[PDB]
């Protein structure tokens, strides 16, 4: 009956480039009423930037533009877990990645903005050396 | 306005999850509603083996956003109004001299597709009675579903009377109450009194083997 959820993201590490990396967020609290999870990332001196979202009950995936072919979300509703699966990794990867939640629902394109989201976890740390 | 997302055919998605005096069951539905015909086409199975209750029973728990309203009644349509963020809703049924339900359920978009997912609880049914024990004719009737604002909770009051055929002759009611709330903190229109008159077809597919139902629905809102 109260609304607040609650994201705890894991699986950040220190990598070399060309690795991969899963990341897995955990979501708590009324997930009932989840309607899109979704990654972004930010680097000190820069903008949040959007890496990935997914719709909840379809499972639609939508990528930013620089992860496209090398990052892969995917989401189990029974877990409430949304991964995000970074192949071919580059030092320009290098950022806090955040997860975030909706429940409002939504048409397709506000998903890709930062304000579109209800929730947000505190990050986890992704640095790639080459 | 949400209005906008209505204007063609949209697909539907519906999700329910469901116990009954301790039955679990879980059903999941697809089809599509056009609101500018007031017309609503849905196909559910059972997916966990047989429906431990009569489908009809489930009909009005399974998107009152695809009724007409007729044009001079568009400041009254809280249902669109309320997309694409959605809205909550709750119901009570009463079956007459049997057990109720209790049902909880969010209605909103996720991208091109209207999505309902439901909880369902039922309790202190008769293992005899018109439901447990299977006695409801597979067909529904035409009701009026009277709404009226309720200015506090930023939503609307709904209630009606569904009469269940049984299938002896005599007539089970079902009474309905029922609230609904948006999800967003945008704007809603509170509508002045009114009632959508709602007319339902079950039907079947005899190319499925699953324990099933194909639900058609006709709404036009009316009463101003
Ligand atoms: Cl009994
Ligand atoms: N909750
Ligand atoms: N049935
Ligand atoms: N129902
Ligand atoms: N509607
Ligand atoms: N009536
Ligand atoms: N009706």
């Amino acid at each position: 009956s109260m609304a607040q959820v609650q994201l705890v993201e894991s699986g950040g590490r220190l990598v070399q480039a060309g690795d991969s990396l899963r990341l897995s967020c955990a979501a708590s609290g009324r997930t009932f009423s989840t309607s899109a999870m979704a990654w972004f990332r930010q680097a000190p001196g820069r903008e949040r930037e959007f890496v990935a979202a997914i719709t909840w009950t379809v499972g639609n995936t939508i990528l930013g533009d620089s992860v496209k072919g090398r990052f892969t979300i995917s989401r189990d509703r029974a877990k409430n877990t949304v991964d995000l699966q970074m192949d071919n990794l580059e030092p320009e990867d290098t950022a806090v990645y955040y997860c975030s939640a909706r429940s409002r629902g939504y048409v397709l394109s506000v998903l890709r903005s930062v304000d579109s989201y209800d929730y947000w976890g505190q990050g986890t740390q992704v640095t790639v050396s080459g | 306005k949400g209005e906008e997302l209505f204007t063609g055919v949209v697909p539907i998605l519906v999700e329910l999850d469901g116990d009954v005096n301790g039955h679990k069951f879980s059903v999941s539905g697809e089809g599509e509603g056009d609101a500018t015909y007031g017309k609503l086409t849905l196909k559910f199975i059972c997916t966990t083996g047989k429906l431990p209750v009569p489908w009809p029973t489930l009909v009005t728990t399974f998107v009152q956003c695809f009724a007409r309203y007729p044009d001079h009644m568009k400041q009254h349509d809280f249902f669109k109004s309320a997309m694409p963020e959605g809205y909550v809703q709750e119901r009570t049924i009463f079956f007459k001299d049997d057990g109720n339900y209790k049902t909880r359920a969010e209605v909103k978009f996720e991208g091109d597709t209207l999505v309902n997912r439901i909880e369902l609880k039922g309790i202190d049914f008769k293992e005899d009675g018109n439901i447990l024990g299977h006695k409801l004719e597979y067909n529904y009737n035409s009701h009026n579903v009277y709404i009226m604002a309720d200015k506090q909770k930023n939503g609307i009051k709904v209630n009606f009377k569904i009469r269940h055929n049984i299938e002896d002759g005599s007539v089970q009611l079902a009474d309905h109450y029922q609230q609904n709330t948006p999800i967003g903190d945008g704007p809603v229109l509170l509508p002045d009194n009114h009632y959508l008159s709602t007319q339902s077809a079950l039907s079947k597919d005899p190319n499925e083997k699953r324990d099933h139902m194909v639900l058609l629905e006709f709404v036009t809102a009316a009463g101003i």
